C-alpha cells in the first residue's frame, strides 16, 4: 500500500545537473524524516543526504555544495537537486523513510544516474551460431547506457537462457552476451530469436540465430 | 543572600531534556567563582560574558535550565546549532548572552540494563522557538491515516527514552548540563 | 567516521545450515546497529535495528546480537529465499555508515562447466571489429580460471570476462570471456583457443576453432 516511486534519472555529462523526485504514497513527507541513499554498481552503499521532519537538513561530505535536498507538501514529493555532477556520482539513487535519523525502514525501488561523457548509442547485436545439448546466443556490443532487455522468441523461451551482467569496456561503453542452452535435435527445427530492447536509445532489434 | 545555584547543580534529580527545568533566580548575591573554578565541568562556554568578569556585573532576571542529553549531543547546547535537540528539545537563542556548562553524570543517571527514565522527543513537526518548549505526549502521525490515539504503524509515540548504560562509550554517556541565562 | 568491516565476505553454506555474519565498528557505536538484506536488482530491506530487534514482518529465524564495537546476525535454519547480501550500518555518530557486505551464496557439489567458444560473426566483421566468445555454461564453485591462446601464444589485457548470479534452480553459475580484436589482428592468426581450468575438470578443458575454417 505504502510505497515510494524514485524518478528523474537517466543520463547526464561531468558538471551537469539534474533532479531526483520520489513520490510517497500514504507517508506525508513533510511529518517524516527522508533521507537519500545511493549505490554505485557493484559497490556497497553510501548514505547521502536528510531532511529532518523540521525542516534540517544534512548532507554526506562527498555531496556537500553540490546537492541540495527539499520538499514538496502539495505534490507529497521528496527531492534531490544535484549539481556539478561527476564519474564518482554514478550510481542508483534510493529515496527511504528514516527513523529518527537512524535507521532506513522503508525503501524505493531506485532510479539510475548514470554521469558519463559518453553519448546515448543503440547496441549492435550479432549472432552467437551453434556449432545432445548444444549453446547459441546473442552478442549486445557497444550500448549506452544501461538497462538493456533481451529475450527469446517474444519470452516464450526462458529455460536455459543466461544474460550475463554487461561489463564497459574500455571504449566506455557497455556490452553483453545472452546465451541459451538447447538441445542439438531443435536447431534444425526451432526458431531462435533474441529480442533486445534498448529504451535509452528507443532501440528494438531482433536477430534470429541460425547455425 | 546567596544565589541558590547549589539547589540546582548538586541536586539529587535531573529532568529529561523535553521537560527540563528551569528555576528562576532573582534577589540574590551570585558567586560565578566557585563555578568556574571546579574540574568537574567537562564543557564550560560563555556567550556574550567572559567567565571571569561575572562577579562584576549585574542583571534583573538570572535563569538556570538543566536536563541530562548524551555528550555527543551537548554540541547542540549554543546558539545557532541544529539537531534533534537543538530542533525538538532545548533551543538557545541566536543572541544568547549567558553560559552552557555540562559535566559526566555516568556513574549517577546510567545504570545496568538500561535507565529508561530520560527521555527526549523524537517527532515534532516544526522547530521549537528559543525559549518554547513542549510537554506534549500526543502521538505522532506519520501517514495520512489519523492515529486515533493509537500507538501502531505511521502513529508513534513521539518521545524515546536513552536508556543510558554505564558500559558504552563517553560520546553515549550521560552529561547533566545546566544553562544560566543573564537579562 | 566508524568504519564497519564485516566478514567473512563470502559465505558458502546449504539450506537449513546456521550463518553467522560479523559485523566490526572502528570505535564503539553501543546498540546503534541495523542490518539489511538485499536481492540482486531489487532494494535493501530492514532486518534488525537497535543490534537485537527485528523489523516489522521479519521471521524470528533473523537474530541479531553485540554491542559495542562486536555485532553478529544469525539466521538458524536457513530458507532458499535467505540467500542474499546483507550490510550493517551504524547510527551512532558522524555520517551514518554501511558495512560493505556479506555475501550468503548457496553450497552445492561440485560441478564442471561444459565449455563452448564463438567465432566472430560475419556481418560483425564488416565493422572492423572481431568478438571470440567463449562460455562457462553451469559450474560450481564460482572460482575458474580462462585462458585466450591464438596460435599457441597466451593472450592477456585483451579479454574481459563476466559472471551471473546463482541460479535459483540449479545454484551453479555462468561465465562469458570475450576476446576483443581487430579485423587486421584477427586474419593474421589462425587458431583461437580458449582453455578452462577448474576444480570440476581433472585437466584443463580447451576449445578452439581454426579461422580459416
Amino acid at each position: 500500500e505504502v510505497q515510494l516511486v524514485e524518478s528523474g534519472g537517466g543520463l547526464i555529462q561531468p558538471g551537469g545537473s539534474l533532479r531526483l523526485s520520489c513520490a510517497a504514497s500514504e507517508f506525508i513527507v513533510s511529518r517524516n524524516y527522508m533521507s537519500w541513499v545511493r549505490q554505485a554498481p557493484g559497490k556497497g552503499l553510501e548514505w547521502v543526504s536528510v531532511i529532518y521532519s523540521g525542516g534540517s537538513t544534512y548532507y554526506a561530505d562527498s555531496v556537500k555544495g553540490r546537492f541540495t535536498i527539499s520538499r514538496d507538501n502539495s505534490k507529497n514529493t521528496l527531492n534531490l537537486q544535484m549539481n556539478s555532477l561527476r564519474a564518482e556520482d554514478t550510481a542508483v539513487y534510493y529515496c527511504a523513510r528514516d527513523y529518527g535519523d537512524y535507521y532506513f525502514d522503508y525503501w524505493g525501488q531506485g532510479t539510475l544516474v548514470t554521469v558519463s561523457s559518453a553519448s546515448t548509442k543503440g547496441p549492435s547485436v550479432f549472432p552467437l551460431a551453434p556449432s545432445g545439448t548444444a549453446a547459441l546466443g546473442c552478442l549486445v556490443k557497444d550500448y549506452f547506457p544501461e538497462p538493456v532487455t533481451v529475450s527469446w522468441n517474444s519470452g516464450a523461451l526462458t529455460s536455459g537462457v543466461h544474460t550475463f551482467p554487461a561489463v564497459l569496456q574500455s571504449s566506455g561503453l557497455y556490452s553483453l552476451s545472452s546465451v541459451v542452452t538447447v538441445p542439438s535435435s531443435s536447431l534444425g527445427t526451432q526458431t531462435y530469436i533474441c529480442n533486445v530492447n534498448h529504451k535509452p536509445s528507443n532501440t528494438k532489434v531482433d536477430k534470429k540465430v541460425e547455425p | 543572600n546567596l544565589c541558590p545555584f547549589g539547589e540546582v547543580f548538586n541536586a539529587t534529580r535531573f529532568a529529561s531534556v523535553y521537560a527540563w527545568n528551569r528555576k528562576r533566580i532573582s534577589n540574590c548575591v551570585a558567586d560565578y567563582s566557585v563555578l568556574y573554578n571546579s574540574a568537574s565541568f567537562s564543557t564550560f562556554k560563555c556567550y556574550g560574558v567572559s567567565p571571569t568578569k561575572l562577579n562584576d556585573l549585574c542583571f534583573t532576571n538570572v535563569y538556570a535550565d538543566s536536563f541530562v542529553i548524551r555528550g555527543d549531543e551537548v554540541r547542540q547546547i549554543a546558539p545557532g546549532q541544529t539537531g534533534k535537540i537543538a530542533d525538538y528539545n532545548y533551543k538557545l537563542p541566536d543572541d544568547f548572552t549567558g553560559c552552557v556548562i555540562a559535566w559526566n553524570s555516568n556513574n549517577l543517571d546510567s545504570k545496568v540494563g538500561g535507565n529508561y527514565n530520560y527521555l527526549y522527543r523524537l517527532f515534532r513537526k516544526s522547530n521549537l522557538k528559543p525559549f518554547e518548549r513542549d510537554i506534549s505526549t500526543e502521538i505522532y502521525q506519520a501517514g495520512s491515516t489519523p492515529c486515533n490515539g493509537v500507538e501502531g504503524f505511521n502513529c508513534y509515540f513521539p518521545l524515546q527514552s536513552y536508556g543510558f548504560q554505564p558500559t558504552n562509550g563517553v560520546g553515549y554517556q550521560p552529561y547533566r548540563v545546566v544553562v544560566l541565562s543573564f537579562e | 567516521e566508524i568504519v564497519l568491516t564485516q566478514s567473512p565476505g563470502t559465505l558458502s553454506l546449504s539450506p537449513g545450515e546456521r550463518a553467522t555474519l560479523s559485523c566490526r565498528a572502528s570505535q564503539g557505536v553501543s546498540s546503534f546497529l541495523a542490518w539489511y538484506q538485499q536481492k540482486p536488482g531489487q532494494a535493501p530491506r530492514l532486518l534488525i535495528h537497535g543490534a537485537s530487534s527485528r523489523a516489522t514482518g521479519i521471521p524470528d529465524r533473523f537474530s541479531g546480537s553485540g554491542s559495542g564495537t562486536d555485532f553478529t546476525l544469525t539466521i538458524t535454519r536457513l530458507e532458499p529465499e535467505d540467500f542474499a547480501v546483507y550490510y550493517c550500518q551504524q547510527y551512532g555518530s558522524s555520517p551514518r555508515t554501511f558495512g560493505q557486505g556479506t555475501k550468503v551464496e548457496i553450497k552445492r557439489t561440485v560441478a564442471a562447466p561444459s565449455v563452448f567458444i564463438f567465432p566472430p560473426s560475419d556481418e560483425q566483421l564488416k565493422s572492423g571489429t572481431a568478438s571470440v566468445v567463449c562460455l562457462l555454461n553451469n559450474f560450481y564453485p564460482r572460482e575458474a580460471k580462462v585462458q585466450w591462446k591464438v596460435d599457441n601464444a597466451l593472450q592477456s589485457g585483451n579479454s574481459q570476462e563476466s559472471v551471473t548470479e546463482q541460479d535459483s534452480k540449479d545454484s551453479t553459475y555462468s561465465l562469458s570471456s570475450t576476446l576483443t580484436l581487430s579485423k587486421a589482428d584477427y586474419e593474421k592468426h589462425k587458431v583461437y583457443a580458449c582453455e578452462v581450468t577448474h576444480q570440476g575438470l581433472s585437466s584443463p578443458v580447451t576449445k578452439s576453432f581454426n579461422r580459416g575454417e
